[PDB]
């Protein structure tokens, strides 16, 4: 049939997010926070 | 743990060696070849009288013979309060010797595993599966989310990737976060899911043979020579035992009391 | 022990029942006739589970069969932390049952006696001689200040006053103040001069049969009843064990943890 | 609705007085329960009338003294119906009847509340230390099977009666205590012997159990740790039943001064059947 893929997990990926945090700015996180993210908006732009 | 506040100017206390020798027990695990080469059998009494000179009361020393390293690895119960494991080394026993040293030197928290039904993961870097028995031959098969094995057929056991064969004791690490199906000889070998907590203060391993080869930590990078992994060269078991007796202050100093609120009752040779 | 100053307006601390259940071991010493009537062998596991329902961990309960009262009397070793001794009553074993109960329920500080050479007094009210073995027969001969026997020729053993025979255990008390020459069957029985300290609160004895007959105190005048000497009627050993399991809260509440600096190593079943 | 919540205020000075009256009967009734052995040894049959006459001088009117004969301890333990007000039960001690005497004492000396147990259809449990099960009938072979959380019998297979554990076999009366908090499946011969879930209320103080024979063995409390001596757990020393009855008659004032008529029930049953 298919071996579709293996998929990363929390244990493998939390260190990636730790190492990904430092690129995050703060002058526009406020704007993103102010914009109301609904079920549509938050998942609209996942990997295209 | 609740805080404990102490000064940096309080005077050092007195030596606690006499108190610990009077209150504690020492216990030596040696291979049968030790007694065989000694060619005696009043020697336990002789060594007890010898320890008494340094200050271990008469009943405080317990000599627990074990057949050999691999056969001792299965279910090692350390019936004591200070444990010394003399451990002779021969080539090709490197990994099993290291396994036993890791097992006893490191503290563990283990839970049962039901191989027949569940697919099991590994929590992380401190998690392993330890299999003990007369003969363990674990065969693992990793899976997808759709339960289609990679490099193996989940229904056929031949395709499975063997990671240990015919071993009395096997500490298997596998890739963390991937479900595995296991095949291990349930009648003979019992396998348990364990987490490696901090160290065990109670046990010291005196390697008797060759190079500093023990690697307790499965991580390839760190190979730290912990203090309780002692080593000594040898030709005569009598010389080995005399060395241990004469330096027994240093050995128990290297060790320390065990601090863990256990949950598995078992026999102890306390006073 | 230093003074322990303490208030009277301190608040009651929380109940320690869960902690003692989680960090202690219960120790059931039952006769073999119990198992014979039970006619089972999953029953240890079933009772362990029924204890788990009450709070003890899965391994915290240790069952110990013994042949019968006298065979347990010879060398009673209590390899565990909270001791219950099931003790069936049948007539003509009253004294030996009382001897066993006294021995396990009181602490003894005591040392050997070389009967073949010396003469032994008794220091006071709390100084007995404990004889144990396959077949003990104490034969005492009191002496005088002239070291002449009275009611006994010091040479002819036939004139000695036998004060036990064929007993697997004898707590013999003699007139405290006279030098006694003893003959006792050295091969199959040992004797040790022992002194009675405070109670051994680790233990408690459940008399399974008829009326109150246990008299731990050799003194005729005092025959106290102790909380640790329980008595429960019986017709079925399942019923006895079930009552013990059901009321194990109360038995442990009756029984207090040991407190005595033992200078002699021995095997305990701890957590 | 006797207002069992509002407090009652006494006084610590005044006065020691009399009990005024109570009008539901002419007066109390004394009530002997003796075994057939007493009659056989006495070898009489005007003796009930003689004992009534000898009670009259002690100060009991004629109609107040009743006598009840029973076969023996085990045959009396089944449904012991105390039809009466001041009950004395002369129990001849006999070796190997220790637990049977204890069963009967625990049954009558204490006030019980019993519910039915339909064994065929339900599992059963025990709420707490105060809850026993009482099985009575001609032959009670109570085989239990405890079940873990998963409803798999521990030490027994629920579908195989043989594997069960026989807590008490072939008893006229059996007070069984299984561990409290674990479901059980029961098995006993429903044609002959019934069984009931009986909780223990306070004590029943109409009844005095007089052990006629040996030592003090009546352990009313199933707890091994406790073994109280109640004022109603009477014990007397006997060689002849005439001597026993004469002691009872002579000291009957004390016998009734130790008891209390208040704790009585309409029905004569030894327990409240709460269905
Ligand atoms: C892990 O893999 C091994 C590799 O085979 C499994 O061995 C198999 O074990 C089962 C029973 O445990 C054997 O079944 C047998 O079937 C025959 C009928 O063909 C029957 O007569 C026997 O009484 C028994 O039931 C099976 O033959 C055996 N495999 C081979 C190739 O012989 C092992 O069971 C696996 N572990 C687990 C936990 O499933
Ligand atoms: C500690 O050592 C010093 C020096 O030997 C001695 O004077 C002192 O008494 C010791 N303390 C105790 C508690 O024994
Ligand atoms: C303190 O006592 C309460 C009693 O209600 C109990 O629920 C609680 O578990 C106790 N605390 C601990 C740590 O056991
Ligand atoms: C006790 O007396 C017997 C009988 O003469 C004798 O055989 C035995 O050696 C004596 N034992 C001792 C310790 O004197
Ligand atoms: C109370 O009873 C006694 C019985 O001797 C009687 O003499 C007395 O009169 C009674 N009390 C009163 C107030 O009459
Ligand atoms: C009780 O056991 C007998 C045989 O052991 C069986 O025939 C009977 O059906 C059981 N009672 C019930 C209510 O199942
Ligand atoms: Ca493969
Ligand atoms: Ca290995
Ligand atoms: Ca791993
Ligand atoms: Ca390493
Ligand atoms: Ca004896
Ligand atoms: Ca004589
Ligand atoms: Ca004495
Ligand atoms: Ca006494
Ligand atoms: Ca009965
Ligand atoms: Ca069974
Ligand atoms: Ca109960
Ligand atoms: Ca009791």
């Amino acid at each position: 049939t298919v071996r579709q893929d293996l998929e990363r997990q929390l244990t493998n990926l939390r260190e990636e997010f730790n190492s990904l945090s430092q690129e995050i700015a703060m002058a526009q996180l406020i704007d993103l926070a102010l914009l109301p993210l609904d079920m549509f908006s938050m998942f609209s732009g996942i990997k295209s | 743990n609740i805080p404990i506040t102490g000064s940096m100017d309080t005077v050092y206390s007195n030596s606690t060696r006499e108190e610990v020798f009077l209150t504690s027990t020492l216990c030596l695990y040696y291979p049968t070849e030790a007694s065989t080469q000694i060619s005696d059998g009043e020697w336990k009494d002789s060594l007890s009288q010898m320890f008494l000179i340094k200050g271990w009361p008469t009943g405080s020393v317990y000599f627990k013979e074990y057949s050999n390293i691999v056969d001792f690895s299965v279910d090692p119960q350390l019936y004591c309060d200070y444990n010394l494991v003399l451990m002779k080394y021969d080539q090709s026993l490197e990994l099993d010797m290291s396994e036993l040293a890791d097992l006893i030197l490191n503290e563990w928290l283990c839970n049962p595993m039901d191989i027949t039904l569940y697919y099991y993961q590994q929590s992380g870097e401190s998690n392993k599966w330890i299999s003990m028995g007369s003969s363990c031959t674990v065969k693992v098969c990793p899976l997808n989310t759709q339960t289609l094995g990679i490099g193996c057929q989940t229904t056929n056991v031949d395709s499975f990737e063997t990671v240990a064969e015919n071993e009395k004791l096997a500490i298997v690490d596998v890739v963390d976060g991937i479900n595995h199906k296991i095949n291990l000889t349930t009648t003979t070998c019992t396998i348990r899911n364990c987490k490696k907590l901090g160290p065990r203060e109670n046990v010291a391993v005196i390697q008797v043979g060759g190079a500093n080869i023990l690697d307790i930590t499965a991580d390839p990078t760190t190979n730290p020579q912990i203090e309780r992994m002692m080593r000594v060269n040898w030709k005569r078991w009598w010389q080995v035992f005399y060395t241990i007796v004469d330096y027994i202050n240093q050995i128990v100093q290297v060790m320390s009391k065990r601090s863990r609120s256990l949950n598995s009752a078992a026999f102890y040779y306390r006073v």
